[PDB]
């Protein structure tokens, strides 16, 4: 490979992994960077924002933990009222369900802390410190965690406004996954118009900006002029 | 009268002693949390009496770990500086204690108050020795100046460990056992 | 076993003795030592104090008497009105709200005399005698007996403040039972936010002291790092 393509498969994997699902090994890697930037950083608005942010991943993560000793007492219990398959599938649905709503009220609380994060992240008003590298590090972890946090549930539509304001962060707009979610979130706008029998300048609307990110998603892991990014302009042309 | 205040002291000279060979045994977190609660693996730095988390979090030359405590802002934290290497065996179930060189605690918020005064900072530096160390616990008071604890009158001296000491090494062994435990 | 923990089981059965549901062995030999005080004390508040604690302790003992000779009574009567499973449960349901009721009256009639014991004891005013063993002794079996009045009649809310002011004297602290009351008034009271719905920081409040109190309790019976202790341990996490 060329040090152009060397460079590239090393940077997707890497971001790759910076949208890697929550787990504990990440969670100590980011914030003990975010605090030491904080000591960096010295502003009392941005350890506010991450005292925030930071209470909100918690709660993602006290989520994970919660969902699997559920799930593991459910298994564990005795069903003598089982007896035919509607039944059981039927128990199925009310245990997803139940998992799903917990989810819903984690998801809800981790947005109220993010959105506080941000509320206080705003609060810095000076633009040579908003233009800090700790400022945007900062956001767009913010930012990244509430996208996920949508993504997961399924909140494709809410997802968009945020993928738009991260991408506008410090080179954000050069990340692989940020388009591929960006796009696949417009895919499902687009459908929901053609399901719901909307108004075609909505259709072509989220057509078009699904096309715009699905092939600069494809531009930034395969290259200008890859048999991938001409196959995908031939598709859209 | 005096009696009870000399068994006081002695049963309190006892608890921070039981509770620092306790958090001796520390040393099994360098190869390896509950909530709020983050730590950091480091080494003993600047003037020795303060904690500076590592780049290399796992790195077997970690001589201090350092706990902050949040709840609902930074309540309170606590460095562990210990005498001697680790063990170069990486599986930590086998990692043995070494005494405690220091103890540096802060209380930020829950402050307490020793005849009206916050004692924010209190800095042990005889932690496995003698139980009756008063005068290697060096206090500072905020209304921070520095006092030493056998200095102090005694009651003052008694809720000192009674309220403020004792119960910073207890909650401090308790989160970093429940650190350990976790990752075990 | 090590002579801490041989020394430990004999004081955990002595303090389980002390907190015996009251009988007329443990009367009279509660009034023999509660007496002791008064013969070192020599003083007449401490002594009306006493004096309303016994009348309290009575108002006790003659209900536990008045309860066998009700159900005696109703045991006694020919039930030729009972010949259904519900006329039955009825007679019961009468039986056990008229016993509960009379229980009722009973526990404020001896909590009126248990204030008044420590409304004497609140008269004496010399830090010398206040911090007396005879003062404390007979201020712990006042709370004793008021908190396990209210126990007995599932009044747990009741009987925190009175644990706290209980554990504070002369060593209480260190008493199994105490800790295991309050870690299961508090639960009581967690339970109560759980089911109404009530604020959070009241659910993680009653958490917290439920743990903190199960924890000592643990603590004081088995001693800390026993296998028991341990398992506390990793739970409260």
């Amino acid at each position: 490979l060329t040090e152009d393509q060397k460079k590239k498969k090393k940077e997707i994997m890497e971001q790759e992994s910076l949208w890697k699902n929550p787990d504990f090994k990440g969670y100590n890697k980011t914030f003990q960077e975010l605090h030491q930037l904080s000591k960096t950083f010295a502003n009392n608005q941005f350890r506010l924002a991450l005292s925030n942010y930071q209470s909100g991943v918690n709660t993602i993560m006290k989520n994970r933990d919660w969902v699997e000793q559920y799930r593991k007492e459910e298994a564990e219990k005795k069903r003598l009222d089982e007896k035919w398959y509607w039944q059981k599938v039927d128990r199925k649905a009310r245990e997803e369900r139940v998992v799903y709503r917990e989810k819903m009220k984690a998801k809800q609380d981790a947005l109220n802390y993010f959105s506080k994060a941000i509320n206080h992240l705003d609060e810095i008003k000076n633009p040579d410190l908003r233009e800090r590298p700790e400022f945007k590090r900062l956001l767009s972890d913010v930012y990244r965690s509430w996208i996920m946090a949508e993504y997961d549930l399924q909140n494709l539509p809410q997802t968009i406004p945020i993928l738009e304001l991260y991408i506008e962060i410090d080179d954000n707009e050069k990340e692989y996954p940020a388009h591929k979610y960006l796009a696949s979130a417009y895919s499902f706008e687009e459908n929901m118009i053609k399901k719901t029998k909307g108004p075609d300048d909505m259709l072509f609307k989220y057509r078009y900006k699904k096309n715009v990110h699905l092939l600069r998603a494809t531009e930034l892991k395969y290259g200008k002029d890859s048999p991938e990014y001409k196959h995908i302009v031939n598709v859209i042309n | 009268s005096g009696k009870s205040m000399a068994d006081t002291e002695k049963e309190l000279d006892d608890n921070i002693s039981e509770v620092n060979k306790r958090l001796r045994l520390h040393t099994v977190l360098f190869k390896m949390l509950p909530h709020k609660t983050v730590l950091y693996k480091g080494k003993p730095s600047a003037d020795g009496e303060r904690c500076e988390a590592a780049d290399k979090q796992e790195a077997q030359d970690n001589t201090c770990l350092h706990l902050e405590v949040f709840d609902f802002a930074k309540f309170k934290k606590m460095e562990l500086f210990f005498e001697g290497s680790n063990n170069a065996d990486p599986d930590p179930r086998k990692e043995q204690p070494r005494n405690l060189t220091k103890i540096r605690t802060y209380i930020y918020q829950n402050n307490f108050l020793l005849e009206d005064k916050v004692i924010s900072v209190i800095a042990d530096v005889a932690p496995n020795g003698e139980p009756a160390h008063n005068d290697k616990i060096e206090l500072f008071y905020q209304h921070v100046g520095k006092y030493i604890l056998s200095n102090v009158e005694n009651p003052i001296r008694n809720n000192f460990k009674k309220q403020f000491y004792f119960k910073n090494l207890d909650y401090f062994d308790k989160l970093f056992t429940k650190i350990f435990d976790y990752n075990d």
